[PDB]
RNA sequence: AAGAACCUUACCUGGUCUUGACAUCCACGGAAGUUUUCAGAGAUGAGAAUGUGCCUUCGGGAACCGUGAGACAGGUGCUGCAUGGCUGUCGUCAGCUCGUGUUGUGAAAUGUUGGGUUAAGUCCCGCAACGAGCGCAACCCUUAUCCUUUGUUGCCAGCGGUCCGGCCGGGAACUCAAAGGAGACUGCCAGUGAUAAACUGGAGGAAGGUGGGGAUGACGUCAAGUCAUCAUGGCCCUUACGACCAGGGCUACACACGUGCUACAAUGGCGCAUACAAAGAGAAGCGACCUCGCGAGAGCAAGCGGACCUCAUAAAGUGCGUCGUAGUCCGGAUUGGAGUCUGCAACUCGACUCCAUGAAGUCGGAAUCGCUAGUAAUCGUGGAUCAGAAUGCCACGGUGAAUAC
């Protein structure tokens, strides 16, 4: 998109190009420099994330979730219970996972 | 001086040339009415000019081969629009809405394999 | 039989010509016997050469003739006796002073008539066709070859009923003329019969 | 018809009196192809009604289409399983090809000596409205009429 | 004065040809009229491919002959003999008589 | 297809061209008009092999009867199948 | 079967041969070849002249021809229900699948379904699916506009005169020829649409929405067709199911069906005059001109391997005149006589010409076919096969519709 072929040929193509780029990118976006199967697993909402849930379990992945009075526990490995649709709760756990997660090796 | 315009119409080709002097029309050394100017396709070659009137403004020298009356006759008509472009392009904005302006491709097409003619089939039975 | 022939409809396109001679209609006949006939013999004589193509081009009331060989070596021989033979032949049937060339094949697991040649060979020695078709198949794409495809046909194993069998691996475009696809066939004698093989190849777009 | 609403082909008007509804007459009772043998037809036959009745070309014969033009015509619809004929009208361009068709079949079946004669008899009685074609349309409107009944 | 008539089965390799003809011709001499097309000859032939019946399935080659003309107008001299042993052609044919 | 039938082609070209083509002079000279004697018609007891109007024109290398093309000098089938390889040079499938 | 008088040709009746008509091997003898005569329907036997051209420690040789024994040769003989190769068909219909993942005990499912949209499994959005392949589309040929180059055998706008013929100097404009480029992209505008895909309309443009036509035929189906084009397993015959020759047949004829041509007429028949094409072929060939014949043709004899010469006058059409609705000046079958040409040979069984003859047929029952535009209809022209021979097949152009609510 920067130093290849992307000015050559005509502009339909293009086109195309950039706007499956832009799919790409709003698809598999942040993942694209995981580089391997994570050792660990943060979920929203469990029950509308079952898929995640069920695919970390298969592969014996931790997973944290936040369940809502509604969801399903025993795929998560450690249950958070709390709301999951309020934005300001949910900015507070992803903040206080900020946090915690940034003091690594150290 | 003189102005020029081809013209072609199913396999035939014209070639136009118009004067501005009198109004007498000379096809392949011949009168117009002597050519087919009064048999079928009379009228086509003037068509283009009682749009932007002629009467005897202009002199139309006229050369033409290949096809029958009619195509030929077509020929002569998008010949000499193509060739009335002598008072610039200020005359394609009715001529185009005449229809003159559009060559029409509308070659006979060529018979196939298993067909007698182009699309005529040979006649089917089940029994 | 409702394909055409993927060489064929190339020929003027990406594919060329196996002969480049002009004549007229006196001699044209007569050319095109001549060409059967040196192919044919030739063919015969260089059976264990690997042979692919025989490019024949007439410049000047002569005859060049191009074979496209794996095994340049033992088709010239010591220096270039056995190759001295073949020409004295050709030029007695071709009634013309004949030369001839030697193109080297590399890879030739990449040329559809050795592939086919090869798979043929071993069928006449009892091999399991399905084992020599997968060898075919994955050896070429081992080396580049984006679309090989072979296929089968006939008292497989020597069964009472023919079947096909076909097997590809990659893409083979078989609809785009541009393709670059390098198509032939082969026939197997075994005890029950004939068994006829094609083998497709597809190589760059363009 | 299935799928494809289509336009509509132009043709060049009459030579001797540039009008679209003659040309297409012309084409009518035009066969295998010969224009220049119908114009021919249909020119002397014009002339000849002109001159039996006065008027005019144009007027005679468009008199003569106004007494053959219908106006309703049955139509199988087969909706419940059963065969009508229910009535409907006729769309305005489609009534004079009806009328211009029926002319012509009158007069090939007329037994004249010349087809310019037995064209120019058929439209002159369809002026007075008594021939064939006039015939054929009342035919046309009395079986609407009688399948008034569906609609 | 001399003229050359090429004739070969595809454009690619007879434009080539008369280009060299040409270019050696102006080069060890004069004039040259320069290339003339000259009409192309298709010769159709129609095939049935079935070896049994089936009438209607056939195919449809053709052989497409092209042919140029260079029409030389000076004899000179030093370029007759260079026009000769200038073959060097593999399937187009060169008439070199008036 | 009979190689019997082969042979026979073979023959038949032999004898017309030996025979015939210097001794159509018999049917081209003295049959015209000298002033005659029909004693050239009574000269007619050549092996009838050497008549040109008797060979069949077979395919050159399958031999068939039928679907000749004189240009290619094989059969219709044939000529597609060397056409189909290259073989046959400038010749390629059509369309227009 | 892109062309059965002989041949082709297999089939029938007779007359013949057996290592053979076709191929390799061994031995023996002889160059090869050429001119004549007899018997025979011929195949074949019998003879007579003529020729003897190529190597050589030489039991023999190289090309060529006869005789003898074997290994063999030969088969259009059977099995397309043993096969390869090739082909039809559903159908140029838009579908058919796979890897990994996931669901189900499992056959399997999902993907490939759903909302729109498209000619299209075309595209966008959504979605336990994520990707891929064969198909669709594009790349190919041709046609429609323009530009550059080249300009003869093709062309003639502007100039000179001319036999008024581009004919002739001359000209490179134009037509044209054939190589290389430009051009069409929903690209631009307005509206609709989840703002997406896309759709409706407008401008421009030669061309507008895959511009027209062609080639291109997925996985498979019908044990579909072809052992007779060829190849091929098995089986079968081997002084015969092989091989040669003459004559006959494939062309029969109480009938039935398919596909076509020509008609039944006045939108026409006939007579006279006259205008406008395209695309092809030609050396065992196309065959000007001139003379002869009523004609098919004959004699003499240029040119042309061909933008040059020949085939080769296009016909419908257009002007006049006549026919006046009749089984006719419609129709041309059938038959008699007389001829031409090809071919060794036109009886069975060729094509065409001249004179005469002048059937049925007055628009066709039940039923049934093709075609959406340069199409149908109608009118001519060329080619392959081919000594000779199309109403068939494959191509070319002229005139040119009706109708899709
Ligand atoms: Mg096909
Ligand atoms: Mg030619
Ligand atoms: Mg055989
Ligand atoms: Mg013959
Ligand atoms: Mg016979
Ligand atoms: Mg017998
Ligand atoms: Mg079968
Ligand atoms: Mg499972
Ligand atoms: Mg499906
Ligand atoms: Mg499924
Ligand atoms: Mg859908
Ligand atoms: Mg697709
Ligand atoms: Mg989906
Ligand atoms: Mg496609
Ligand atoms: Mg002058
Ligand atoms: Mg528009
Ligand atoms: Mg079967
Ligand atoms: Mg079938
Ligand atoms: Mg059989
Ligand atoms: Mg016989
Ligand atoms: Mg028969
Ligand atoms: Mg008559
Ligand atoms: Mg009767
Ligand atoms: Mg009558
Ligand atoms: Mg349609
Ligand atoms: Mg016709
Ligand atoms: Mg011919
Ligand atoms: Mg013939
Ligand atoms: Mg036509």
């Amino acid at each position: 998109s920067q130093d290849g072929t992307f000015d050559k040929l005509t502009k339909k193509e293009a086109l195309m190009r950039t706007r499956e780029l832009e799919k790409l990118e709003n698809s598999l976006g942040g993942i694209k420099d995981m580089g391997g199967l994570p050792d660990a697993l943060f979920v929203i909402d469990a029950d509308h994330e079952h898929i995640a849930i069920k695919e970390a379990n298969n592969l014996g992945i931790p997973v944290f979730a936040i369940v809502d009075t509604n969801s399903d526990p025993d795929g998560v490995d450690f249950v958070i219970p709390g709301n999951d649709d309020a934005i300001r709760a949910v900015t507070l756990y992803l903040g206080a996972v900020a946090a915690t997660v940034r003091e690594g090796r150290s | 001086n003189q102005y020029y315009g081809t013209g072609r119409r199913k396999s035939s080709a014209a070639r136009v040339f118009i004067k501005p002097g009198n109004g007498k029309i000379v096809i392949n050394q011949r009168s117009l009415e002597q050519y087919f100017g009064r048999e079928t396709a009379r009228m086509v070659v003037r068509q283009p000019l009682e749009l932007v009137d002629m009467v005897e403004k202009l002199d139309l020298y006229i050369t033409v081969k290949g096809g029958g009356i009619s195509g030929q006759a077509g020929a002569i008509r998008h010949g000499i629009t193509r060739a009335l472009m002598e008072y610039d392009e200020s005359l394609r904005s009715e001529l185009r809405k005449a229809g003159f302006v559009t060559r029409d491709a509308r070659q006979v097409e060529r018979k196939k394999v298993g067909l007698r003619k182009a699309r005529r089939r040979p006649q089917f039975s089940k029994r | 039989g409702q394909k055409v022939h993927p060489n064929g409809i190339r020929l003027g396109i990406v594919k060329p010509w196996n002969s480049t001679w002009f004549a007229n209609t006196k001699e044209f006949a007569d050319n095109l016997d001549s060409d059967f006939k040196v192919r044919q013999y030739l063919t015969k004589e260089l059976a264990k050469a690997s042979v692919s193509r025989i490019v024949i081009e007439r410049p000047a009331k002569s005859i060049r003739v191009t074979i496209h060989t794996a095994r340049p070596g033992i088709v010239i021989g010591k220096k270039g006796e056995d190759v001295e033979k073949l020409r004295k032949v050709v030029a007695d049937i071709a009634g013309v002073p004949a030369q001839i060339n030697i193109a080297e094949v590399r890879k030739p697991e990449l040329d559809a008539k050795l592939v086919a040649d090869s798979i043929t060979s071993q069928l006449e020695r009892r091999v399991m066709f399905r084992r020599a078709m997968k060898r075919a198949v994955q050896n070429a794409m081992r080396l580049g070859a984006k679309g090989i495809k072979v296929e089968v046909s006939g008292r497989l194993g020597g069964a009472e009923i023919a079947r096909t069998e076909w097997y590809r691996e990659g893409r083979v475009p078989l609809h785009t003329l541009r393709a670059d696809i390098d198509y032939n066939t082969s026939e197997a004698h075994t005890t029950y019969g004939v068994i006829g093989v094609k083998v497709w190849i597809f190589k760059g777009e363009i | 018809p299935r799928r494809r609403v289509i336009g509509q082909r132009k043709i060049l008007p009459d030579p001797k009196f540039g009008s679209e509804l003659l040309a297409k007459f012309v084409n009518i009772l035009m066969v295998d192809g010969k224009k220049s043998t119908a114009e021919s037809i249909v020119y002397s036959a014009l002339e000849t009604l002109a001159q039996r009745s006065g008027k005019s070309e144009l007027e005679a014969f468009e008199v003569a289409l106004e007494n053959v033009r219908p106006t309703v015509e049955v139509k199988s619809r087969r909706v419940g399983g059963s065969t009508y004929q229910v009535p409907v009208e006729v769309r305005p361009v489609r009534r004079n090809a009806l009328a211009m068709r029926w002319i012509v079949e009158a007069a090939r079946k007329r037994g004249d000596k010349s087809m310019a004669l037995r064209l120019a008899n058929e439209l002159s009685d369809a002026a007075e409205n008594k021939g064939t074609a006039v015939k054929k349309r009342e035919d046309v409107h009395r079986m609407a009429e009688a399948n008034k009944a569906f609609a | 004065r001399i003229r050359i008539r090429l004739k070969a089965f595809d454009h690619r390799l007879i434009d080539q040809a008369t280009a060299e003809i040409v270019e050696t011709a102006k080069r060890t001499g004069a004039q040259v009229r320069g290339p003339i097309p000259l009409p192309t000859r298709k010769e159709r032939f129609t095939v049935l491919i079935s070896p049994h019946v089936n009438k209607d399935a056939r195919d449809q080659y053709e052989i497409r002959t092209h042919l140029r003309l260079v029409d030389i107008v000076e004899p000179t001299e030093k370029t007759v003999d260079a026009l000769m042993r200038l073959d060097l052609a593999a399937g187009v044919d060169v008439q070199i008589s008036l | 297809a009979k190689q019997s039938m082969k042979a026979r082609e073979v023959k038949r070209v032999a004898l017309a061209d030996k025979y015939f083509a210097k001794r159509a002079e018999l049917k081209a000279i003295i049959s015209d008009v000298n002033a005659r004697w029909n004693a050239v018609l009574k000269l007619q007891t050549l092996p009838r092999d050497s008549s040109p109007s008797r060979q069949r024109n077979r395919c050159r290398q399958t031999g068939r009867p039928h679907g000749f093309l004189r240009k290619f000098g094989l059969s219709r089938i044939k000529v597609r199948e060397a056409a189909m390889r290259g073989e046959i040079p400038g010749l390629k499938k059509a369309s227009w």
